[PDB]
RNA sequence: AUGCGA
């Protein structure tokens, strides 16, 4: 269960995971993920499906992996050819990014499962209900935003950047590859240059970090608070540092560092601070 | 650089005398309780390894 | 919390250069580099002290319980 | 800890005179040993150093 | 940490050769003719045959691994201190690995050369039932990278598709690391009781 | 110029916080998936999710053993009690007693007092007597429900940043969490089976159920409109027999699937066969398994000749446990079971559509058995959805109100079993029972 | 090469019914037609009886309201279709055995 | 109707009791009244086959590519 | 019965000219079935490209559509009467529907051609040269 | 090993030294010649035509080529005759009886075979065999209407994987891995010394080794199990290229052998120790 | 041996898992003991 | 117990 699966791409952060017993159990959502809290336009979807060539389930009177099943929220509404399966999936996604199909909310998740030898059981399982995990990707045919869920994502060719878009393949592209990272992983500068598990220990530090808890501290009464008074804004930051406003609650400070073994007390895990610097108030906390 | 709240520096503890549980009369638990660290089974065995039987007693 | 008195690394008094610097970014519409150059923070220890500052006290000060609101 | 999950305790508060001083006339706030990087591959920290220095200058 | 222009020249030139390696191994393990098009329909059906077989897919991983790992070995052996921007009696990274203060030649090559082929539980990257190791990869992508072979290095960064794999290896490392110590306590106490 | 400092902009925002809109809309938008979850218990279709929940709890019927001297065993007068609406009010505090005017209660208050941040939970009770002989309305106060901060039920739901400062809060306070006894607690989001969709799974528990069990099985987690769930599993026995599994009162139950088929709609064996294989007339594998299934049921229950008899058999066989005897016939208990168990995500009267979907589940199950389709992975994010804490809040509310009515019925049962002192009509009895159970479910 | 349409007949006459694979019915069984005029649309219900069972059929309203069926009769030699609107009715037939029940309880 | 080894009642669609086991001329439905063992006698046969799975082997493996 | 008052009895039916141009096994006449979304008004048609057999592209108010044609299930070239797509034939406004046939064989017949109107969509291709900028 | 001393290893192996004179090709021939061969393992296709008054199962088993399975598994069609007519049919017929309880060309010599097998087996009626290669085996099975229904494909499959052309009890496979750092050997996936004892003309029996401690103790006695434990564990560390003094491992083995057996270190092995408190302080 | 998380008896006493014998006999808390974060030093 | 240094 702890195995990191590729399905989570765009949904859960591959690095926001605690280290230890909880590892793999406590996932963290991507910073660009949304959660369905409602359901819509299920009422018009049968009408348009009927227009697209779906045979009414009372009338089809046939069933099998040899045929595509159109279902909505576990309401099987009809049957088509697998070819019409693909025609419907693509033309439907077109009317989703369009604004012309009011019975068709942008956020409907269109599960196409093509026919596959011993593959996933075929079908076109649409979903619009609650608690769906949904994330934006850029739909190229309309050069406009499209919401994709984890079910349909498996079978969708999403180029990671526009220059890597392969011809006749990627139907969407990532808006930004940061869209696959969680908040903390985007908050770590150049986190894409370190060994992953050191990035995860970075998440554990920022998560376990003594910082600025608030400014209403004169109106809270915690059993404990740690408030660093000498707070600064990193010189080096992600632009999401501003976009998520972590500058409101700075948790550290920009320090003059020498990368040097010299004193002989600087080994393995021990680092030296300037004494006069602390005397000037360096890292003073309460 | 960020200062972690875990000033495990603050976690220092020393006990040369303290309370004991009445059901054992053995050192109680916890730094804030002036409790006494446990010499567990592995530390007992390990001290037998050293031959330090007068230290183990 | 509040503009540090001195640059931790160097030792140069810096607390005098805050309001003018903020004024110089306002009043002089200058850029941070040139503003600090006119302020004399010619060391990155003194550069960083003010450049990185977050005078969060303005956010603290609105919680003052000693005046009606 | 730095922004790189390379956490370490402060072993001692070195007197400022005893620190090394650059020809720029400064002595660092924090000194981190280089041999920590080769296992950790914290090279994001190297770039963070060179970018934060550039960005201050 | 820098290489010469030369060392990056050999590195880039050798790293140009993995493109054939990916499918060449895919058609060898599939046991199909040389240069078989990466889009042969029979290739796709056979590759689905491998997808549905855990054992065949494991062999495909292992063989692709041997070949691309031979490419890694090549890269490092060529570029080594033979391409570093500054050498030994100066290059501190070389000093630490070669002295064995910390690191291995593996770490130094992972910074300066490439991460190389990631593995999990003993084999290459998991594949979705769609035949894809990432949304961005078409089903059955024969690229080694799509199998998880990362050509990027810490000095020049890793592509995002590549960060998802080094993240896989890093997690599986942290899991094994967190359970392995719990599997040794009972081994200790169970027989330490007897020989005391 | 890539991540430039917002320095004048920031310091302006510190000095003069927004009076109209928080900055960092990602910051408020990130915990948005929680808040929306809590608001859907108070606003939405009809009145929000919670009113659908009380629409699902239905009725709780009790008969005074109406003596009457059929009028002496056909109803000691029906009394069906239910709940029409459930209302939640924003935290208010009355001073001393109640004869005072209430004040809106603010979170700053709950934290400084180090106490819960409670709202009075009210629900419009419907007291239906003799199927309609007497209707009684009651707005009942159900104690203090911990309200989510910044919810459609927290005063800070609609406060501008400036106002937020005026209420001693972090100018950007996201909320979404609960102040209970001063301790900020949130409900952990959970990963659950993607709702309403058949997941083909091979599980060794499935063989562990007993003899003749295979590994193969289908699991669909039907979720009701109100988001309460009911998991249904299909198991293929080694004998070709297929059994339908469900869980009631957290006990598991197995029934032959052909029984639930003849139970949904009256149909011929040729109609079920036609339902499954269709044009696929060539699966001797499927033809034969289906002859074993249908012929085997025809062997076991030769006397179940029609759907109605089946309904009487199911209601009759669980009537002891569905608490609908002293009033309903085995046909009614059976039908309420069908509506309450089988693909409840499809809802009442979806029984032919529920039938078709069930046929789809049989077809997929045999596609797994033969091996013509891959198995799915419950643990792939592909096959998973997220139970939001607030939704759990709504499920647990529904359960708490169902139990609360259960307590009413228990109170009537004891009174009728120890006194029969008072008629279902007495207002004294309504107030008295209400005054004899404790009902602050808020606590 | 496309077949042209000569004439269209638009009013109710013929109907179509989906049934079990094997339907044959008595040599004479009769089919009672019904009509519903709802605002600006007719929903149809068919009802028949036989010697043991009775067959009743109705329209799938959610597909009926969202899809409409057309029938035509073509002659190759006349190139002409007589069009007929027909409701498709998924009908089930209950028997007298399907009309027996126990007491409402034990 | 008879299908494969199933024979459904022609009147009701019930898979009526197998002609091979009737104690009579034909058969009759328990839902319908159609006569079984007297009408169509059927000649029930099925070409059942192996699933091409029970028998993995090196020889199958050389036969599988 | 004539139930759900929302229903009416029938009063107007039509004779079926099964044999006015029929000849026993000699006229190759046919009956076709086409499925039409309710959104289209069939009565406002004039001809039907059902004759394309496969090339059933179709133009409904100058709008282009494609007509999916099926050749099984109800018309399967495989089993004797492989279809339940029952035909119910009337006769007169004073008579109940009848089972289609072509002689007195207890024979339920089938539709010679089954058609289905499928909604076409532009689904225009992505302009790769503009999007895949480096 | 150490903790449970399980007498049923997960990967029981027996190492076989092959004589210097034993050719590599002869050795691979022997490797094929000893491995077990299941009846399923030779089956290509199974077609069951159940036709029903007697319930008829006409089972046509279209096999592989005689020479194909004869060159992969060194077995004949005649061996298939004996196994089918004796093993396969008898076991399937027993499984059919079990299913009832669950319910409740054609030459004279061939005709004599069919009649004889019918005479040995109650269910079978006809027997047609591909005597020209062995490519198939057709036999007619007749059952009473009262037989109702079975999944004959599934029954056949189950009997197919339970019939063996060649089986060494407990021994599965002999492989020819490449020799390295030692004498040429074959590693078997099973443990049966007595069976290799007959193979002496290819294997220097004095040099047989195994990963099964219990099998060694039962066969070669306490000193061999002792050396097997210390060698096997030493191999366990050698895999991780760890140095461990041999004195430790050999001591540990002696403690596992303190009674002359394979006395594990859990509570069960502790029981026989004399300190009751030492037992008290474990479990 | 009775008939819910009942109060433990003497058997679910010093035995079972950690208990007394394991958690207070074979290993104990002790006086004259300290715990602290360790720091390097080459001059000692 | 949970979380935690790890
Ligand atoms: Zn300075
Ligand atoms: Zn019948």
């Amino acid at each position: 269960v702890r195995k990191l699966l590729p399905e989570s791409w765009g949904f859960l952060c591959p690095v926001h995971t605690p280290d230890g017993s909880p590892c793999g159990l406590l996932n963290h959502f991507a910073h660009k993920c949304r959660i369905s809290t409602q359901q819509s336009d299920v009422s018009r979807i049968p009408s348009i499906l009927y227009s697209l060539g779906v045979a009414p389930a009372s009338h089809t009177f046939a069933a099998g992996p040899s045929l595509c099943c159109v279902q909505i929220d576990g309401k099987i509404i009809g049957w088509v050819s697998h070819e019409q399966g693909k025609i419907i999936a693509d033309t439907l996604r077109y009317w989703k990014v369009e604004g012309k199909t009011p019975g068709l909310p942008i956020d409907l998740e269109i599960g196409y499962v093509p026919p596959s030898t011993r593959g996933q059981y075929p079908g076109l399982y649409l979903f619009g209900g609650h608690s769906r995990m949904l994330r934006p990707v850029r739909y190229l045919p309309l050069d406009k935003e499209d919401i994709v869920g984890p079910f349909e994502q498996v079978y969708m060719n999403i180029a990671v950047t526009p220059q890597e878009i392969q011809n006749n393949v990627h139907t969407h592209v990532e808006f930004t590859p940061t869209n696959i990272l969680s908040i903390l992983a985007n908050l770590t500068p150049f986190s894409d240059f370190n060994q992953s598990p050191r990035n995860m220990y970075q998440c554990q530090m920022g998560k376990q970090t003594m910082g600025t808890p608030g400014v209403a501290l004169c109106h809270r009464s915690d059993n404990k608070l740690y408030r660093l008074q000498t707070g600064q804004t990193p010189i080096v930051k992600a632009n999401l540092y501003d976009d998520y406003g972590m500058d409101n609650f700075p948790n550290g400070f920009n320090a003059v560092v020498a990368v040097i073994s010299y004193t002989g007390y600087d080994m393995d895990d021990a680092m030296i601070i300037n004494k006069s610097a602390d005397e000037r108030g360096f890292g003073y906390g309460t | 650089y960020q200062r972690l709240r875990h000033m495990v520096n603050d976690k220092f503890q020393v006990r040369s005398t303290g309370p004991v549980n009445s059901l054992t009369m053995q050192p109680v638990k916890g730094r804030k309780r002036h409790g006494g660290i446990r010499v567990g089974e592995m530390e007992r065995d390990a001290l037998i390894g050293h031959g330090t039987s007068f230290l183990l007693q | 919390m509040i503009v540090p008195v001195r640059c931790f690394s160097c030792g140069k008094v810096v607390g005098d250069k805050w309001e003018s610097y903020l004024n110089l970014l306002q009043e002089d519409e200058l850029d941070e580099g040139t503003a600090l150059s006119r302020l004399g923070l010619k060391r990155y220890c003194c550069r960083r002290m003010i450049l990185t500052h977050v005078d969060l006290i303005e956010k603290f000060l609105r919680y003052n319980p000693l005046e009606k609101r | 800890s730095s922004r790189h999950g390379q956490k370490g305790v402060c072993s001692r508060k070195w007197p400022t005179i005893d620190m090394p001083f650059s020809e720029t006339g400064i002595q660092p706030d924090i000194i981190i040993n280089p041999h920590a990087f080769p296992s950790r591959m914290t090279i994001g920290m190297f770039v963070e150093s060179l970018a934060g220095k550039a960005g201050a200058l | 940490l820098r290489l010469t222009a030369e060392g990056n020249k050999w590195r880039t030139d050798i790293l140009k050769t993995s493109v054939d390696t990916g499918r060449e191994a895919a058609a060898e393990v599939t046991n199909l003719d040389k240069d078989t098009p990466a889009d042969d329909p029979e290739l796709l059906k056979r590759l689905q045959e491998i997808l549905r077989d855990n054992n065949k897919s494991g062999i495909l991983d292992a063989v692709t691994s041997s070949k691309v790992n031979a490419i890694t070995s090549q890269v490092v052996s060529k570029c080594v201190p033979d391409g570093t921007m500054k050498k030994f009696p100066c290059n501190s990274m070389q000093a630490m690995a070669l002295s064995g203060a910390k690191g291995s030649n593996v770490n130094v090559s992972q910074i300066m050369c490439l991460l190389g082929q990631q593995a999990l539980e003993g084999r290459r990257v998991p594949v979705m039932v769609s035949g894809k190791t990432l949304p961005s990869f078409k089903p059955y992508e024969t690229d080694a990278m799509a199998g998880g072979y990362v050509k990027g290095r810490f000095y020049s960064g890793i592509k995002p598709q590549e960060y998802y794999f080094h993240c896989m290896a890093g997690r599986e490392g942290l899991i094994d690391t967190a359970v392995k110590t719990s599997r040794s306590g009972y081994l200790q106490r169970c027989l330490t009781k007897q020989l005391e | 110029r890539t991540a430039d400092f917002r320095t004048l902009e920031r310091e302006s925002r510190f000095i003069n916080p927004p009076k109209d809109k928080s900055a960092f809309p990602l910051l408020q938008e990130a915990v948005q998936p929680h808040i929306g979850s809590f608001n859907a218990l108070t606003e939405g279709p009809d009145g929000g999710l919670l009113n659908l929940g009380v629409k699902d709890i239905g009725e709780k019927v009790i008969f005074d053993g109406k003596p009457l001297n059929s009028n002496s065993g056909y109803l000691g007068n029906k009394l069906s009690v239910s709940v029409e609406q459930v209302s939640i009010a924003k935290p208010m505090s009355n001073d001393g007693v109640s004869s005072a005017v209430e004040r809106k209660v603010y979170p700053s208050e709950s934290r400084q007092r180090l106490t819960s941040y409670r709202g009075k939970l009210l629900l419009k009770l419907k007291w239906s007597v003799n199927n309609g002989e007497e209707n009684l309305f009651e707005v009942r106060d159900c104690g203090g429900l911990p309200v989510m901060l910044q919810s459609n039920r927290c005063h800070l739901n609609k406060m501008s940043p400036y106002e937020l400062v005026q209420h001693k809060e972090e100018s950007d306070e996201i909320g979404g969490y609960f102040i209970v006894n001063g301790i900020e607690k949130l409900i952990r989001m959970l990963i659950v089976q993607r709702r309403n969709h058949p997941m083909a799974i091979i599980r060794p528990s499935f063989a562990n159920r007993g003899a003749s069990y295979s590994h193969y099985g289908i699991q669909i987690r039907s979720v009701r409109p109100d988001q309460t769930s009911q998991t249904n599993v299909l198991h293929y026995l080694n004998d070709g027999q297929v059994t339908f599994r469900f869980s009631w009162r957290k006990n598991e139950y197995l029934v032959p699937v052909v029984m639930i088929l003849k139970a949904l709609c009256h149909t011929s064996d040729r109609e079920i066969f036609d339902g499954i294989i269709g044009n696929d007339v060539k699966d001797s594998f499927l033809t034969d398994r289906l002859e074993l299934l249908l012929r085997g049921f025809k062997k076991r229950y030769p006397h179940l000749q029609n759907r109605t008899q089946v309904l009487q058999y199911l209601g009759d066989k669980f009537r002891v446990v569905f608490q609908a005897s002293p009033d309903q016939s085995d046909l009614e208990v059976g039908q309420e079971v069908l509506d309450r168990i089988v693909l409840v995500h499809l809802g009442k009267d979806g029984s032919q559509d529920k039938f078709r979907m069930l046929l789809f589940m049989i077809r997929k199950l045999y596609s797994l058995v033969a091996g013509e389709c891959s198995p799915d992975n419950p643990d792939a994010t592909q096959h998973q959805e997220v139970l939001l804490g607030g939704f759990l809040y709504g499920m647990i509310l529904k359960e708490k109100i169902d139990e609360y009515l259960q307590n009413i019925i228990a109170q009537v049962r004891m009174d009728i079993n120890r006194g029969m002192a008072i008629n279902f009509k007495d207002k004294r009895y309504m107030s008295r029972v209400l005054m004899r159970v404790n009902e602050n479910i808020g606590s | 090469s496309e077949i042209e349409i000569e004439s269209v007949q638009d009013q109710p006459s013929v109907a179509v019914g989906s049934f079990f694979k094997g339907f044959r019915a008595p040599s004479d069984t009769t089919f009672d037609l019904y009509k519903k005029k709802k605002s600006e649309k007719d929903e149809f219900v068919l009802h028949g009886e036989n010697e043991r069972l009775e067959y009743e059929g109705y329209t799938d309203s959610s597909s009926q309201a969202s899809n409409q069926y057309v029938v035509g009769l073509f002659n190759p030699e006349k190139k002409s279709i007589q069009l007929y609107k027909a409701p498709v009715l998924v009908s089930k037939v209950v028997s007298k055995s399907s009309k027996n029940l126990r007491g409402p309880k034990i | 109707s008879v299908v494969g080894s199933l024979i459904f009642c022609l009147d009701c669609g019930d898979l009526l009791e197998n002609p091979n086991a009737v104690l009579g001329s034909n058969v009759e439905c328990s839902q319908c009244k159609a006569i079984y063992p007297k009408s169509q006698f059927s000649n029930l046969k099925v070409v059942t086959t192996t699933a091409d799975d029970a028998f993995p082997s090196s020889l199958r493996a050389k036969k599988s590519v | 019965f004539s139930i759900p008052d929302g229903f009416k009895k029938c009063k107007h039916l039509k004779n079926f000219p099964l044999n006015g141009d029929n000849k026993k096994k000699a006229k190759q006449q046919q009956v076709w079935l086409i499925k039409f979304p309710s959104n289209v008004d069939i009565s406002k048609l004039k001809s039907l490209p059902v004759d394309f057999e496969s090339s059933t592209t179709m133009t409904i108010d100058k709008h282009d559509y494609k007509i999916m044609d099926d050749t099984d299930i109800e018309s399967s070239l495989t089993q004797d009467n492989l279809s339940n797509m029952t035909l119910l034939v009337p006769s007169e406004s004073k008579e109940s529907l009848k089972i289609a046939s072509t002689a007195k064989d207890n024979a339920p017949l089938q539709f010679d051609k089954v058609f289905s109107v499928s909604e076409t969509a532009k689904i225009p291709a992505i302009d790769y040269s503009k999007v895949r900028v480096p | 090993i150490v903790m449970t001393a399980s007498a049923a290893i997960k990967t029981p192996q027996m190492t076989l030294p092959i004589w210097n004179d034993v050719s590599d090709e002869q050795a691979d021939t022997f490797c094929k010649s000893i491995s077990k061969v299941l009846l399923s393992e030779v089956i290509d296709k199974v077609i069951v035509t159940e036709t029903t008054a007697a319930r008829s199962y006409v089972i046509h088993m279209r096999f592989f080529d005689n020479n194909e399975y004869s060159e992969e598994y060194d077995v004949s069609k005649e061996e298939l005759q004996n196994v089918i007519s004796n093993q396969f049919i008898h076991l399937l017929e027993a499984a059919i009886v079990k299913e009832i309880k669950k319910q409740k060309n054609m030459n004279k010599v061939q005709r004599d075979r069919q009649s004889a097998i019918i005479s040995h087996h109650r269910f079978i009626t006809k027997y047609n065999f591909d005597d020209e290669s062995g490519k198939w085996c057709e036999f007619k099975l007749e059952l009473a209407a009262d037989t109702e229904k079975l999944l004959m494909v599934n029954i056949v499959e189950e009997i197919c994987r339970k019939s063996i052309i060649r089986q060494i009890p407990h021994i599965d496979r002999c492989v020819h891995p490449e020799p390295e750092n030692g004498k040429r050997v074959l590693v078997t996936e099973g443990v049966n010394f007595q069976a290799m004892w007959d193979q002496e003309a290819f294997i220097d029996v004095d040099g047989i080794t195994s990963n099964d401690v219990a099998a060694v103790l039962k066969t070669y006695g306490v000193e061999a199990a002792r050396n097997t434990i210390v060698n096997e564990i030493n191999n366990v560390f050698s895999r991780y290229a760890i140095s461990v003094s041999f004195r430790h491992l050999d001591l540990i083995a002696d403690m596992m052998t303190r009674q002359g057996t394979y006395l594990a270190f859990n509570r069960q092995g502790m029981e026989t120790s004399t300190s009751s408190f030492m037992k008290m302080s474990y479990e | 041996k009775a008939q819910k998380v009942p109060i433990p008896g003497v058997k679910q006493a010093l035995e079972k898992k950690e208990g007394l014998f394991r958690k207070h006999m074979m290993g104990k808390r002790v006086n004259y003991a300290a715990r602290s974060v360790i720091s390097p030093d080459p001059n000692i």
